[PDB]
RNA sequence: CGCCACACGGGGUAAGAGCUGAACGCAUCUAAGCUCGAAACCCACUUGGAAAAGAGACACCGCCGAGGUCCCGCGUACAAG
RNA sequence: CGAGUGGCUUGCUACCUCGAUGUCGGUUCCCUCCAUCCUGCCCGUGCAGAAGCGGGCAAGGGUGAGGUUGUUCGCCUAUUAAAGGAGGUCGUGAGCUGGGUUUAGACCGUCGUGAGACAGGUCGGCUGCUAUCUACUGGGUGUGUAGGUGUCUGACAAGA
RNA sequence: UGUCCCAACGUUGGGCCCGGUGAACUGUACAUUCCAGUGCGGAGUCUGGAGACACCCAGGGGGAAGCGAAGACCCUAUGGA
RNA sequence: AGCCUGUGUACCAGGAGGGGAACAACCCAGAGAUAGGUUAAGGUCCCCAAGUGUGGAUUAAGUGUAAUCCUCUGAAGGUGGUCUCGAGCCCUAGACAGCCGGGAGGUGAGCUUAGAAGCAGCUACCCUCUAAGAAAAGCGUAACAGCUUACCGGCCGAGGUU
């Protein structure tokens, strides 16, 4: 519901963990960051192994609790906690002043990172977030 | 590498990103040709598969692209065909088409009819003890043929003794 | 086994003593196991009307005495439910001895029988007198 | 050996505690088929008799004999669709835009809510057809509420009130469908959805049982012989191994027992009528006397006498329909005795 | 007993019978097979079996190599083919084990190894042209028997 | 101890059965691609769930009064609440 | 003959604990592992069939009742689709039991001059505590989001 | 013959709420934890993650190698009886 | 054996500070206070100060991103997965593979045998036509038949094979 960032980047085709690295270090500039095409960011390796290591995060947990995402909304979002000291006023502050969307909720089109890209013609060993998260058996809202 | 195929007079191929499309007076074919860093591409009368790599992953894929094409040129002239003879000892089995699908019934004696759905464009004829699969698409129509094949499929019982079931004859 | 046609409450558990409604020279009989039954931890067998079991002959003649034979359960005093919503029930537990082809191995049945048990095991049906 | 044995209730339905609604929310609807159609009706439990009928299965040894059938009566008095609301697809799942009422309320629906004075229709469904033609249409439900009122053995009078999803052919269709039934004043009955002899899922919030223990709550066993005399007689064994070093939720604890909502699958309509044919001498006990529009459901249903159950299409039916069945005779034997 | 508890130099040269009793007898048959009566100078072809890694060979190990080596070539060239294989290496190497915890811990002797540093050739075969490939797969069968890796090396055949 | 209810069907795979197919003119179930295929995986079904900090959505009512509390008669509820 | 994996058996060591971390077996209740006993799907056969035998994937579910013995194990019986094995302080005594082990009484055999002993047998023989914290099962009050009523959404979560 | 299959219902006294009365055990500190790891190899406190809005009521006791007793077993002492 | 028992040495014990996730003795380092600066070990995508550095190559397994270690496993054995280097031989007088055509007569060799004719066994294993074609390499047959290998020719066209 209106999110004034000063960025707007777009994830399409995109490596997720190198996205993710660029973000966080823009969110504790203090910049305000907006994730677009989640569902179409990018990891590379064998489907099967990546999918195995989601599928494992999903099934962990305990009456302690281990929410995992589904979505390609929040796997996104949770890449990017990693990267930041979420639970330090500063990295919680940095955090939530980024956000990550399905498609593209703005007029503006998003801008791709330096570096982030994968060229789909010199790469075949990858997967979509989309793809993982309709393995995991989210709900195709996308 | 690069390899060039003269595209025949009576076919004309077109294509856009990785897919390529081939038509001809026997139907038309369009496969996804997509593996890193090898362009295919029409060049005016001839389709052109090149990379600037050259290891044996590469060229594997490059010789596979290219009887692929030459596949899709055959399709759409000539055409594909598969001959199969259904053959039975004791129970007579009736095999139909039905719809997109191919059925069988009384197989081994079965109350219930095995089934499969045809492939493509792919048509299957039947003329007595007898079918002919065919179609442009090699790939849809070499399934179709399997499929029928495997359709009368037995694990449960020794197969020099039980042999009912439909057979390729003839590969195109 | 072929739908008895009415609902049972077991009556008997492994070991119960029951009466051999026959003339088999078997008087008593001792339950042993329940034909197709599985249970559950802690759970005593338990076997009813229609079922066949596996006996040990408690009482009866020497030469009867100690064997251990096959059985149809034919009478039970626990209440048994019809398809019309009344319940029945008898005197007595009795079963009678039956072969490996469930044919009676006596020449004749004692006591009235359920004729629920007859429709399951006909030739045992074709030796009773009595089927209610 | 320590034999195995599973264990002690189902994980299926918990937390096990005191119900936020009592009255039941389907979390699930029919598929679209058939025309368009509420998928959905609701009623008050009232009590039970039996009825003798005619098998009806054509695979039954005993089909067109006598059988007697046990039945819960429920009271099923006409409803109100009151509104009908459009739900709009979102990268967020499902959510409402907006609602299209009526003029027309039932006397005593202001116990509840706070009805409209001023509302535009027309506007209302302007933004949805608007929404059709965009493709963000999400699935159509109307705003339904029961009217206690015409239930005297139900001392409420404030309606309850419940959604239930419409289906059936186009969404064109049964958005006009709604649309129609809405304007009126909404009043529909227990037939114009079901019939007797199809398959329903019976939802309510069963009987409460306040805090019950382990035994009764779980189905646990109690202490066993001596084990039953040195001070613990329903106590569970342990909480628990040495390690993990904490308590898990799944070890059979004490709690809130009842009050629960359940969804029950398909409970056959044996007869759909209205008047007193099923009625009991003397009366439903705790319960008094039914005169009007009432379901017979084939068994049990969840709650207890008055309270409010919700009726659904079976959504899972193992069998096929075989539509009203005959009825040879319905008690009206004294329930006390 | 395992071949893990002795394969390793971890231990002094034992060796000396005039202060060791009891020492069990050798498994192995023969260390001179083929026609021992002929030179290996009369032979186009010597291969030998080169171990790889610096080891403790136990007698009963080359008795089992060496045998199931020697067998092949004896069932692929006769009772008498023209061949001649020898094991160069004698288990001098006299081993232990403590068969009472660790007190009076020095073990009773159980058996005897012979050392082989890398690099090293345990046998060595003389073929002529015909049967070297016989003599390769005698060997390729004699390293599955001993711990160390192996390379098959063929000395005098330039026939390739 | 009595009575009622507790799927079918989808999607993706394993082992495995195959198609097209090259590296290696042939062959090849595999290297790219594809058709199938388990009580297992995902969905289907039930239960909880606005404290989901991106802390949600809709409709109507009200801001001099909508709604609510106390109070009173009671239980489809309940150890206090 | 050679190479390994496990940490279920046993042995070894003496690192932790002697101002005490209560034993074996059983029981009750919960979670897990797979080296799979059954159930699903496969491959081979010295595969006609039926059925065996061997192998592969697979841990969803199941794996029960009884006779001797404190027994674990095991032997035995009738059932069963099958009646698999193992980890959780050899899970589980601030949960139970107290048969066994393991005090003080007593007997037998053996040993000892004797007191007395036995890694033998045998009869009898005691089980404290009002939960502070944490953990979990259920039930409330507040604050936050930020005037009210009603209806929902579904991130997550549980299921065999 | 309810020891058991297999548990149910009931009775009296407690338990729960209210008035009054009113202790003790225990307390280095901090302390909302969970999964792994590490560490004198058996951690609420160290590391990495995960989870976690505060407070209160009832409960059965998984953990605090819970509380209670300078281990009774075993060994040692140029100890005792 | 994070075992027992020696020996030399530095360290912990009794040694901070920096690194090593944590971590007595592994690395840097021996340290008065305070201040500026430059390095050490170690590190430079984010968490976290410094590179999403440069030239080049390999890997597709998430191998790996783990100096040392109770702590980081990974073995004997196997691999036309892939990359790189070398040697021998064959080839436009056409190699390697594929496909097509030919694969013939004396004679079904002699022997053995009722029979055996490439192919039960024994022995021999010769010459015509010719561009080739065994006294026959593998199936097949009761024995024949039949199906192919060798060998020759054609089509094809560039590396192939060890
Ligand atoms: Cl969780
Ligand atoms: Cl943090
Ligand atoms: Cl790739
Ligand atoms: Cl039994
Ligand atoms: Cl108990
Ligand atoms: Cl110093
Ligand atoms: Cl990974
Ligand atoms: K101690
Ligand atoms: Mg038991
Ligand atoms: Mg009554
Ligand atoms: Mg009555
Ligand atoms: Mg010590
Ligand atoms: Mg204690
Ligand atoms: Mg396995
Ligand atoms: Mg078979
Ligand atoms: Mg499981
Ligand atoms: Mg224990
Ligand atoms: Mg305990
Ligand atoms: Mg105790
Ligand atoms: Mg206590
Ligand atoms: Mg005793
Ligand atoms: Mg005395
Ligand atoms: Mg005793
Ligand atoms: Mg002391
Ligand atoms: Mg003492
Ligand atoms: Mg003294
Ligand atoms: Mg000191
Ligand atoms: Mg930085
Ligand atoms: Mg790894
Ligand atoms: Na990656
Ligand atoms: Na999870
Ligand atoms: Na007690
Ligand atoms: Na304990
Ligand atoms: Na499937
Ligand atoms: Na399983
Ligand atoms: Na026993
Ligand atoms: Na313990
Ligand atoms: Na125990
Ligand atoms: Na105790
Ligand atoms: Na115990
Ligand atoms: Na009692
Ligand atoms: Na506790
Ligand atoms: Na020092
Ligand atoms: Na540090
Ligand atoms: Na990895
Ligand atoms: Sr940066
Ligand atoms: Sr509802
Ligand atoms: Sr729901
Ligand atoms: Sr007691
Ligand atoms: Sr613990
Ligand atoms: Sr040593
Ligand atoms: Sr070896
Ligand atoms: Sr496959
Ligand atoms: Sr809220
Ligand atoms: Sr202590
Ligand atoms: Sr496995
Ligand atoms: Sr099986
Ligand atoms: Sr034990
Ligand atoms: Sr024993
Ligand atoms: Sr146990
Ligand atoms: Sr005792
Ligand atoms: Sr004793
Ligand atoms: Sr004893
Ligand atoms: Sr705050
Ligand atoms: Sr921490
Ligand atoms: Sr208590
Ligand atoms: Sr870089
Ligand atoms: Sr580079
Ligand atoms: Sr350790
Ligand atoms: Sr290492
Ligand atoms: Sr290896």
């Amino acid at each position: 519901a209106e999110f004034d960032a000063d960025v707007i980047v777009d994830a399409r085709d995109c490596i997720m963990g190198r996205v993710a690295s660029q973000v966080a270090e823009q969110a504790l500039d203090g910049e305000t960051v907006a994730v677009v095409n989640a569902e179409r960011a990018v990891i590379t390796g064998r489907e099967e192994q990546i999918v195995e290591k989601y599928e494992k995060r999903v099934d962990i947990g305990n009456d302690n609790g281990y929410f995992y995402p589904k979505r390609p909304d929040g796997i996104f979002k949770r890449t990017i906690r990693g990267m930041l000291p979420h639970k330090k006023q500063r990295g919680r502050e940095a955090f939530e002043s980024v956000r990550v969307y399905l498609g593209n909720p703005y007029d503006e089109d998003g801008e791709v990172l330096d570096g982030t890209s994968l060229d789909r013609l010199s790469n075949i060993k990858f997967v979509t977030l989309g793809e993982i998260s309709e393995t995991l058996g989210a709900n195709k809202t996308w | 590498p690069r390899v060039e195929l003269e595209i025949p007079e009576d076919v004309d191929a077109e294509q856009d990103h990785l897919d390529i499309t081939v038509e001809g007076d026997n139907g038309s074919v369009t496969r996804r040709l997509w593996y890193p860093d090898i362009d295919v591409s029409v060049d005016g009368d001839t389709v052109v598969i090149e990379s600037d790599e050259d290891n044996a992953k590469t060229m594997s894929t490059i010789g596979t692209f290219q009887s692929h094409i030459e596949n899709m040129f055959h399709g759409v002239t000539e055409g594909w065909e598969y001959g199969m003879e259904v053959f039975y000892s004791h129970f007579p089995m009736q095999v139909n088409v039905e719809g997109d699908e191919v059925v069988i019934e009384n197989f081994l004696g079965e109350k219930a009819p095995r089934r499969t759905t045809i492939h493509g464009d792919t048509d299957v004829e039947i003329d007595g003890e007898e079918l002919t699969v065919s179609g442009p698409d090699i790939e849809a129509v070499g399934q179709t043929a399997a499929d029928i094949e495997q359709l009368t499929r037995i694990n449960d019982k020794d197969v020099r003794v039980f042999q009912d079931g439909v057979y390729i004859t003839r590969k195109p | 086994m072929e739908a008895l046609g009415a609902d049972v409450t077991q009556g008997l558990e492994k070991g119960s003593l029951i009466t051999c409604a026959d003339n088999t020279g078997a008087r008593e009989l001792k339950v042993i196991s329940v034909h197709g039954y599985s249970g559950t931890k802690n759970r005593l067998p338990k076997a009813g009307l229609g079922d066949k079991i596996t006996v040990s002959v408690t009482k009866g003649t020497p030469e009867m005495r100690r064997q251990v034979l096959e059985a149809v359960v034919v009478r039970q005093r626990k209440p048994i439910r019809r398809p019309d919503g009344t319940r029945v029930k008898f005197e007595d537990n009795a079963a009678v001895i039956v072969d490996e082809n469930e044919d009676p191995r006596g020449t004749e049945l004692k006591g009235p029988i359920a004729r629920e048990v007859a429709q399951r095991f006909g030739s045992v049906a074709s030796a009773a007198t009595m089927i209610v | 050996p320590q034999p195995s044995r599973p264990r002690k209730g189902s994980l299926g339905f918990g937390p096990r505690k005191r119900s936020t609604s009592e009255t039941p929310r389907f979390n699930s609807w029919p598929s679209d088929d058939g025309q368009p159609g509420v998928q959905g009706f609701a009623g008050y439990k009232a009590g039970m008799t039996h009825v003798v009928l005619v098998n009806d299965e054509p695979n039954s040894p005993r089909e067109g004999m006598e059988e007697t059938v046990p039945v819960t009566v429920i009271e099923t008095p006409p409803m109100r669709a009151v509104a009908l609301r459009a739900y709009e697809d979102t990268p967020y799942g499902q959510r409402p835009l907006t609602e299209v009422w009526t003029d027309e309320f039932h006397s005593e629906l202001d116990r509840t809510l706070d009805v409209p004075e001023d509302h535009d229709p027309d506007a209302a469904e302007e933004q949805i057809r608007d929404a059709h033609e965009a493709g963000d249409l999400g699935d159509l439900r109307l705003i339904t509420h029961t009217v206690p009122d015409a239930v005297p053995s139900v001392p409420k009078k404030k309606p309850d009130v419940m959604e239930t999803r419409v289906g059936g052919g186009s969404v064109s269709d049964r958005l006009d469908h709604a649309l129609d039934i809405v304007e009126d004043g909404g009043e529909h009955a227990m037939n114009d959805i079901f019939r007797a002899g199809e398959y329903a899922d019976v939802a309510g919030v069963t009987k409460g049982k306040g805090t019950q223990g382990p035994v009764k709550r779980w189905g646990v066993q109690k202490r066993k012989g001596k084990h039953a005399r040195q001070g613990w007689r329903r106590r569970i064994g342990n909480l628990g191994p040495w390690n993990p070093s904490r308590v898990r939720s799944t070890v059979p604890q004490q709690g809130q027992t009842g009050y629960h909502q359940r969804t029950e699958l398909n409970k056959r309509l044996i007869d759909i009528g209205e008047g007193d044919e099923p009625t009991v001498d003397g009366g439903f006990v705790n319960y008094g006397e039914v005169d009007g529009p009432y379901t017979l459901v084939k068994g049990s249903v969840p709650g207890p006498d008055k309270r409010l159950v919700r009726f659904r299409p079976a959504v899972r039916p193992n069998d096929q329909p075989r539509l009203d069945p005959e009825v040879r005779y319905v008690s009206n034997e004294s329930n006390q005795g | 007993k395992p071949a893990s508890m002795y394969r390793d130099i971890d231990k002094p040269a034992y060796t000396r019978r005039e202060y060791i009793t009891g020492i069990p007898g050798s498994k192995i048959a023969q260390h001179k097979m083929g026609r021992k009566q002929k030179d290996a100078d009369d032979y186009p072809v010597q291969i030998s079996l080169i171990v790889e890694e610096t080891v403790q060979l136990r007698h009963g190990s080359l008795e089992a190599s060496r045998l199931s080596a020697n067998r092949h070539l004896i069932k692929e060239l006769g009772e008498e083919g023209d061949y001649k294989m020898t094991l160069r290496k004698f288990p001098h190497q006299v081993l232990r084990e403590n068969k009472d915890g660790m007190r009076a811990a020095f073990g009773k002797i159980v058996g005897t190894a012979a050392r082989v540093q890398a690099g090293e050739q345990l046998f060595t075969a003389y073929c002529n042209v015909e049967d070297a490939e016989h003599v390769k797969e005698a060997f390729r069968r004699a390293y599955n028997k001993i711990t160390p890796s192996c390379r098959i090396d063929s000395s005098p055949a330039g026939n390739a």
